[PDB]
């Protein structure tokens, strides 16, 4: 039950911001991150409940991720948007019996 | 595409080497690791040398081992490139930088030898960076290291990447010292880092092995006297006169002000 936002179009070098919240019975320890396809589904950014993050080598320094444990929601701030970054961005929330929830998909284009 | 997403509490990402090495993120911890996949039938055999030595800063350490039905998933802290790629890109290393890195390389080998292991397959490629800034290195693994049965380090079988092969291996009539051979290889690495090309090279192996047997290599005059002295104390010495991995660490070159 992942409701997400933030899809938009932008010039090469600009910035978008994505957001996603989950209002259900998910674990407190649940990992959260964003995948993108375009090509196959690769993880661009992730963040543990202790705020330690992962970034894909292509987006290191450019993209930023953060979660609000209170609201139970995760944001993906991205800057200096390259033309190659054009894809559909799926939010994911993972637990570990084992759960793995996907988002509908938020399209974002660069030109 | 892969059949599973998670092994234990590790999310899988992308293959770094066939279907053998995978990137992974710990779900609770959020830390990025590397996961090497073995068959359960032969994993504890393959990993036996990894459980011989005490932990060392410049030797990759196994974080966790998860045993599946068919595969054993062995986890390590990730790397950020290798020495070979680093030397190629940089062309050659300044003595200041080379001294820092080579001291870590020698320390790793000194730890293995003094703990009763010989590596046999030492190359620049085998040493990989621990940090993004590429200041700290570690031996990638000990999977193919030979465990000495007591004191004796005598080896009968010829091993090594042709460029790093010592003269004793080539013109052998049976036994040779494995430790001396590993030290020879350290000499080649050190030369290659400082100079930016192999000390011994040719068109084909047979001609390459002639140069090694006779000791046909030249050191640039631009390298410092101490750098040159260290090189020759490894590469221009018969095993009995040649430095040991531990003795390398005491060399005055490392103590230079730069």
């Amino acid at each position: 039950q992942l409701q997400e936002s933030g899809g938009g179009l932008v010039q090469a070098g600009g910035s978008l911001r994505l957001s996603c919240a989950a209002s259900g019975n998910i674990s407190a320890q649940a990992y959260m991150g964003w995948y993108r396809q375009a090509k196959e589904r690769e993880l661009v950014a992730g963040i543990s409940y202790g705020a330690t993050t992962y970034y894909a080598d292509s987006v290191k320094g450019r993209f930023t991720i953060s979660r609000d444990n209170a609201k139970n929601t995760v944001y993906l701030q991205m800057n200096s948007l390259k033309p190659e970054d054009t894809a559909v961005y799926y939010c994911a929330v993972i637990s570990a019996g084992y759960h793995f929830y996907w988002g509908q998909g938020t399209q974002v284009t660069v030109s | 595409s892969h059949c599973v997403s998670c092994i234990g509490k590790y999310l899988l990402l992308e293959p770094l080497e066939g279907d053998h090495v995978f990137r992974a993120v710990h779900l609770h911890s959020g830390e990025e690791l590397v996961c090497k996949v073995f068959d359960i039938s032969c994993y504890q055999e393959s990993l036996a040398p990894c459980f011989c030595l005490s932990a060392h800063s410049n030797i990759n350490q196994i974080t966790e081992i998860i045993l599946g039905e068919t595969k054993a998933y062995v986890f390590f802290e990730r790397s950020y490139g290798d020495m070979h790629s680093f030397v190629r890109t940089c062309k050659k290393l300044r003595e200041e930088e080379a001294a820092r890195l080579f001291y870590q390389i020698a320390s790793a080998v000194a730890h293995c030898h003094d703990g009763g292991l010989v590596l046999r397959d030492l190359k620049l490629r085998k040493f990989i960076f621990k940090d993004e800034e590429r200041t700290r290195v570690k031996l990638e693994s000990l999977e193919d290291a030979y465990i000495l049965r007591g004191d004796d380090d005598s080896l009968s079988d010829k091993h090594g990447c042709p460029a790093y092969v010592s003269p004793e291996i080539l013109n052998t009539s049976g036994s040779y010292s494995g430790k001396a051979a590993d030290v020879w290889s350290l000499g080649v690495m050190l030369y290659t880092m400082l100079v930016g090309r192999y000390p011994f090279h040719d068109i084909e192996p047979s001609s390459l092995f002639s140069k090694i047997r006779r000791g046909q290599f030249n050191i640039p005059e631009t390298l410092s006297p101490k750098a040159k002295c260290l090189i020759r104390s490894i590469l221009r010495r018969e095993p009995s006169e040649r430095l040991t991995s531990q003795e390398i660490l005491d060399h005055p070159w490392f103590s230079t002000d730069f």
